[PDB]
RNA sequence: AAUAUAUAGGGUGCGGGAGGGAACGCGGGGAAGUGAAACAUCUCAGUACCCGUAGGAGGAGAAAACAAUUGUGAUUCCGCA
RNA sequence: GCCGCAGCGAAAGCGAGUCUGAAUAGGGCGACCCACACGCGCAUACGCGCGUGUGAAUAGUGGCGUGUUCUGGACCCGAA
RNA sequence: GGGAUGAGCUGUGGGUAGGGGUGAAAGGCCAAUCAAACUCCGUGAUAGCUGGUUCUCCCCGAAAUGCAUUUAGGUGCAGCGUUGCGUGGUUCACCGCGGAGGUAGAGCUACUGGAUGGCCGAUGGGUUACUGACGUCAGCCAAACUCCGA
RNA sequence: UACUAAAAACACAGGUCCGUGCGAAGUCGCAAGACGAUGUAUACGGACUGACGCCUGCCCGGUGCUGGAAGGUUAAGAGGACCCGUUAACCCGCAAGGGUGAAGCGGAGAAUUUAAGCCCCAGUAAACGGCGGUGGUAACUAUAACCAUCCUAAGGUAGCG
RNA sequence: UCGGUACGGUUUGUGUAGGAUAGGUGGGAGACUGUGAAACCUCGACGCCAGUUGGGGCGGAGUCGUUGUUGAAAUACCACUCUGAUCGUAUUGGGCAUCUAACCUCGAACCCUGAAUCGGGUUUAGGGACAGUGCCUGGCGGGUAGUUUAACUGGGGCGGUUGCCUCCUAAAAUGUAACGGAGGCGCCCAAAGGUUCCCUCAACCUGGACGGCAAUCAGGUGGCGAGUGUAAAUGCACAAGGGAGCUUGACUGCGAGACUUACAAGUCAAGCAGGGACGAAAGUCGGGAUUAGUGAUCCGGCACCCCCGAGUGGAAGGGGUG
RNA sequence: CGCGGGGUGGAGCAGCCUGGUAGCUCGUCGGGCUCAUAACCCGAAGGUCGUCGGUUCAAAUCCGGCCCCCGCAAC
RNA sequence: AACAUG
């Protein structure tokens, strides 16, 4: 009757608190949208559900023979192959017991001969609790609708951002009852969200997606799961209702607290100034300024410090020469015929779909790459500062003052001595939130410690890739509104578009058809001319696939 | 942030002892090797 | 009778009720001071006082009862427990 | 019928013992007589282990008195 | 002395009853009694408070302290009296002997704090009138100073 | 203020505010009833003020009263996931035992639905109530008509001392 | 008029290859002339491949069909039903509206009624399943009622103090009062605990790049003047003080004999065994150099022991140990 | 006597409680505009955060004890 | 539409 369902659930330090009585419960066929601001605890409730950890109180029930499924915050991977990943979970329960039955047909005879009838007629019964079980040819059923890399080579650096979309193959072939996938838009494109938006649609079974797009939160989305700091409030209806109702909620509890907060300091003197006032009656009207005090407290939030680029030297009048370079790989067709320049003082916007070779692009400017039949001049007065898209500088054991500072006292950031735990709480760690391993981080914090270790340098040329995951609105425009005061060469990949419309000045993209896969156009201006340029100079200017039989 | 912890066994799981640990030092359960009376030998013991 | 079936009401005739009493009984209402070394739950107490109402006595009563692998066989009252 | 007649234990219980304990380890509460002779693997000597009596002294319950006490007004007088 | 044809005075008969009446309002008045009348009953209310307690002799004889108290004028337990049964010099004094001390005293080139005259001389003051240390020979002081010590 | 207080105390005429559309509001009563009144907003009860003349300034934050479509929190009633006691049967073994358990009957019951009030938003001071500081500046001094500034719901106007 | 349940007919679904798998499972040569070429056409579903034989208003003749074979399967056709949609009956619940008949009337009229502003009855005029009342349930409530409101105090009131730890007062055992004189506490430590092995500090004189009155170096004199997680006192150089290795005794079952003490409590302990850590061993360890860092009883909560189980089996509850 | 606030650039003041950065309004010094001073506009200078130090990598802030300033205090 | 005075 209810897939899942809570007691009074309290998962916490008893230090900081992360949960706190989280009484609710779901209906199959749930379709749920789960928003929030950063530091709420909505990767820490949908870890519960799919059994990774365990409540400090409260009883957390799945139903009784419905499964369920768990997309993490970061996707995990075995090393072995591809098709590897269409086998770990997913179609598990067949594939291992899919060669057995092949082995248990060898035909032995010395061995046994009349024990084929209670094994392998039970591997025979097993094979029709899944309606199909050749495996083959519904295998290429689950890696031509994703469009997965080809299945023979194994995840190494050869993925990029397509990672995501194996690890939306190894979910979305189990087929589970309660599906908890934690923002799956994450490095995504403008048509791998857009298949995955007619998937998620039609989909029998419950939906809990922490997303933060508008097609599923609009028309997919029934309920939508408010998530304050530690609280947890259900309501019903679509985005578009909830933001509605959610206002006029904001306006009647803006100017609650308005009269409240008034309240605590015109009885504050009453309290402080003046104890002559009464005898033996004062300890029974000072608890309760406490009682209305230590509740004001509960809800004084606003400490939020704003994400700050420092500036080193100035940057001279070449930064980026790029000498008419390819680049590619044995057979593969990348980066071909490219020469830009790179604007002194100028955001630069970075365009295409995944699998064009975005991020291979800034690894030749720093010198993680060398150019096959080209050359990039570096310029003798710019200094690098690389972020990667797979955020491999994280060490997920050591704490997180320890992955930025190397257990100094003093890093080298802008040309001056910073006190190195200093630098840390300037991206948002007050104090002793230094002592925590990094592997456990949020989201947010996890974005706002790969700004740590690579914006460590002061340098004038910063090359920023994927900026815009797993942030909120308040740090999204704290950071679009920090790298436009900054002196120069900001250079972003994004897949975010309506990030582009708002900070970019250039624009290098991919415009590559059928005479060549390897084009790379540059532009003078911003993102909201060079989607009228396209239409006018091109004239490219659907059709879902299934993923199963039905 | 002195809260009091009890210790559990590893294999029988019975709570033999209470005791004191700083929170803000030792995030994680504690781990000793103490004296089981129902086991009759030294065991292992988490905390709850 | 209003108003038609008819009731309300009215005339006549036989019976009966009412008030009193010292305690005792049965059903119903029901305090406080006091004790708690203050006090509210609690006690004092279902007492004091009140209300209906009997009879020489009243109430109870002929198992929709008790007991425990045996068994007593309606109720009241005094002794133990 | 009450109190004596056997105690230990939270209790099942076991019983001159019982509870705690893994323990014929230690405790807690409770039982258990010499001044002999004889007897005694007898010991320098000294009575421990065990004997018929030489017949070590335990003992409670019920009346009526007195002192104090418990419940009732409770030694007597006294409020607003 | 004030009102004295008005919100006047008065006679006769009537009405309102106790946490209620009535009040041109003072907590005033309701049978000489009113911040809640009187009479009877619960009732021999209760009072850590006050006053009283009646014939005789013989023996022995206190305490006014400790600890706890919604307690400081009360009370529990101990201390100290008496008496019954047990124990028998165990108590007490003086003498000899074996022990712990840091009081009075005194001492401070033995320490921690003070503290007074010379020799001595850094930092401050006006190139040196003054500040004169830490040190150093004599005289001092101490409930929270003691190498000592009745 | 019968019995130490006759006044500056109360009352009064007039003034304003709030209640009340009629077996009204208020009041005595557990109720039926009654007064209000054999009255009907120019009437009737409540509050403060107290002839008459001139006047009755500023503040709606606090706390009352009045009116509010919402929004948050909220009682019973409804709702009865999941869990627990029991055992017809079915398991394994020592048939002194251990494990799963439909139906019926029971205990405990979370989600969800649900009102005034409270919060909140407005009006009201002839509602209860409140109505400030520091520093500088003018042809000797003295003093500030003017300025800077903080705090407030708003900073004491007319008249008097 | 808006939603839940129950039943029933219709309708719904498009990777690529094939005349869009007409969705799953189980069957099966059937449909009879309904050509599709009227319309909300193309079944009016999706309107993505632009089409899935049924509100069919030229018809009664010809029908996507069986035959064709690309694909896990294309193939007509009904029946059972999945995530949806859409209409129809039955039942129930919520909202507003209407009706009269339960209830309401101090609207009128006529009777009992001779004398009646009571009461009841009849007829009529209106209100109407609201009101009122009953049982449960929240709100409001000095409008009334029972009561509490500590003690010490050089008389009470305002201030201050109340337990625990150390010193002085305290009169050389112990103890000793005041609103006497000074100060601390309601912790902290997973090592700053246990053990085993080593080490001697602060100040100063002489000398030494930066380097200073004092940072580190080297040599002399230095018996305790430093240090001790915390306040003081007694200790501590033999170290209880500085450093390192391995570890959990920051134990379970007990404890003869004592100090203190009105009682309740508080404190110490050799040693015996189970099992460990350290150490070659002797042995040492039942937390911290010691003395503060806490709170009686009752009522409850949790984990274990399966002790009693209101006829019996269990269970509820009670009980023991933490 | 005792209680309880407060000290942030010449004057008035935010920043704290919820540790890393010192800021705003007038004024003061220099430029500009005007015939010239006001007004206005652009740029500056100015603080050991009252002081003596405790923890910390780091104290305007957390922490006490001292020094001034203010408020309130007797029957 | 701003413009105060020797
Ligand atoms: N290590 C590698 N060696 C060879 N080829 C590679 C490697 N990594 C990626 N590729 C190829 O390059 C393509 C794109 O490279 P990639 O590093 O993913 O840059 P990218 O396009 O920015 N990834 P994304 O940010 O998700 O779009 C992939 O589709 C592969 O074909
Ligand atoms: N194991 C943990 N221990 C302590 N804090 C944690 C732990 N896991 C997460 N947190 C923090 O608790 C909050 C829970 O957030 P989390 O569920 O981890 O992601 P989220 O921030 O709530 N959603 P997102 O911002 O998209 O990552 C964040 O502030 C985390 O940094
Ligand atoms: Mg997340
Ligand atoms: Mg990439
Ligand atoms: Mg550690
Ligand atoms: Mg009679
Ligand atoms: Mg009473
Ligand atoms: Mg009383
Ligand atoms: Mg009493
Ligand atoms: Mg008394
Ligand atoms: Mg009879
Ligand atoms: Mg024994
Ligand atoms: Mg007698
Ligand atoms: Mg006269
Ligand atoms: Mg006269
Ligand atoms: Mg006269
Ligand atoms: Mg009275
Ligand atoms: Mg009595
Ligand atoms: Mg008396
Ligand atoms: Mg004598
Ligand atoms: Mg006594
Ligand atoms: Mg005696
Ligand atoms: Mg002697
Ligand atoms: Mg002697
Ligand atoms: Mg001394
Ligand atoms: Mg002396
Ligand atoms: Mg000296
Ligand atoms: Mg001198
Ligand atoms: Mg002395
Ligand atoms: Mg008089
Ligand atoms: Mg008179
Ligand atoms: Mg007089
Ligand atoms: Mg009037
Ligand atoms: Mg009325
Ligand atoms: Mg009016
Ligand atoms: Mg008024
Ligand atoms: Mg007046
Ligand atoms: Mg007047
Ligand atoms: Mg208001
Ligand atoms: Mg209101
Ligand atoms: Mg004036
Ligand atoms: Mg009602
Ligand atoms: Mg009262
Ligand atoms: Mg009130
Ligand atoms: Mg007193
Ligand atoms: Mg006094
Ligand atoms: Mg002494
Ligand atoms: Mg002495
Ligand atoms: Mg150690
Ligand atoms: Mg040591
Ligand atoms: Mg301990
Ligand atoms: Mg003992
Ligand atoms: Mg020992
Ligand atoms: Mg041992
Ligand atoms: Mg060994
Ligand atoms: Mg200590
Ligand atoms: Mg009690
Ligand atoms: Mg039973
Ligand atoms: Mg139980
Ligand atoms: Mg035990
Ligand atoms: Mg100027
Ligand atoms: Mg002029
Ligand atoms: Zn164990």
């Amino acid at each position: 009757e209810f897939i899942y369902t809570m007691k009074k659930v309290r998962k916490a330090h008893g230090d900081k608190v992360i949960l706190d009585d989280v009484t609710l419960s779901f209906y199959p066929g749930a379709k749920i949208g789960v928003v929030g601001p950063n530091g709420a605890g909505k990767s820490s409730v949908l870890r519960i559900m799919a059994g990774l950890d365990k409540p400090n109180n409260g009883d957390a029930f799945l139903a009784t023979g419905a499964t369920v499924g768990i997309l993490q915050q970061e996707p995990p991977l075995n090393e072995d192959k591809t098709v590897r990943g269409n086998v770990e979970e997913g179609m598990g329960d067949i594939k291992i017991k899919l060669d057995r039955f092949n082995e248990v047909a060898e035909l032995m005879a010395t061995d046994y001969t009349d024990e084929l009838m209670e094994e392998m007629g039970r591997l025979q019964e097993e094979l029709d609790h899944a309606d199909a079980w050749d495996l083959d040819a519904q295998l290429e059923q689950a890696m031509d609708a994703l469009r997965c890399p080809p299945a023979d080579e194994p995840v190494t650096n050869l993925s990029g951002g397509e990672r995501r979309r194996v690890a939306l193959c190894k979910l979305l072939l189990s087929k589970p009852d309660l599906l908890l996938l934690d923002e799956p838009t994450n490095h995504l494109d403008a048509e791998s969200v857009q298949w995955l938006e007619q998937h998620l649609a039609s989909y029998p079974g419950a939906i809990l997606a922490v997303t933060h797009d508008r097609y599923f939160l609009d028309n997919v989305a029934e309920w939508i799961l408010e998530l304050d700091r530690g609280r947890a409030y259900p309501y019903e209806g679509n985005y578009s209702t909830y933001l509605e109702k959610k206002a006029e909620r904001l306006a009647v509890q803006g100017r609650k607290d308005a009269k409240l907060q008034k309240r605590l300091t015109e009885e504050l003197a009453w309290v402080r100034s003046g104890a002559k006032a009464r005898q033996a009656k004062s300890k029974a009207r000072l608890q309760r300024y406490e009682e209305m005090a230590a509740e004001a407290e509960k809800t004084r939030k606003l400490d939020f410090e704003e994400i700050q680029i420092p500036v080193g030297p100035r940057l001279g009048n070449v930064v980026v020469e790029v000498d008419h370079l390819d680049k590619g790989y044995d057979g593969r067709a990348l980066i071909k015929d490219l020469s830009f320049s790179l604007p002194r003082n100028g955001i630069v916007g970075v365009i295409g779909p995944n699998g064009v070779g975005k991020t291979t692009l800034f690894k030749t400017i720093v010198g993680l790459e060398t150019p096959d039949s080209g050359s990039v001049k570096v310029g003798e007065t710019v200094k690098l500062s690389y972020v990667d898209q797979a955020r491999a500088g994280i060490d997920p054991r050591k704490t997180v003052w320890e992955v930025v500072s190397d257990g100094l006292d003093y890093i080298q950031v802008g040309q001056t001595e910073v006190p190195s735990r200093a630098y840390v709480s300037a991206f948002g760690f007050k104090g002793p939130d230094q002592q925590k391993p990094a592997g456990v981080l949020s989201g947010g914090e996890r974005n706002r410690l790969n700004l740590a270790l690579t914006l460590k340098q002061g340098g004038n040329l910063i090359l920023l890739d994927e900026p815009t995951n797993d942030l909120d609105v308040e740090t999204l425009g704290s950071l679009e509104n920090a790298l436009l005061n900054f002196p120069g060469c900001a250079v972003v990949i994004s897949h975010d578009r309506w990030f582009l419309d708002r900070t970019c000045t250039h624009i290098l993209a991919w415009e590559g058809d059928d005479d060549n896969e390897a084009k790379w156009f540059w532009f003078e201006g911003n993102f909201g001319a060079y989607e009228e340029n396209k239409v006018e100079r091109l004239g490219v200017d659907v059709t879902h696939r299934k993923l199963t039989r039905g | 942030v002195r809260p009091k912890i009890t210790l559990a066994c590893e294999v029988c799981k019975h709570r033999n002892y209470i005791t004191k640990k700083n929170r803000r030092n030792d995030p994680d359960r504690l781990e000793l090797k103490k004296f089981c009376p129902n086991c009759g030998k030294h065991q292992a013991h988490r905390e709850t």
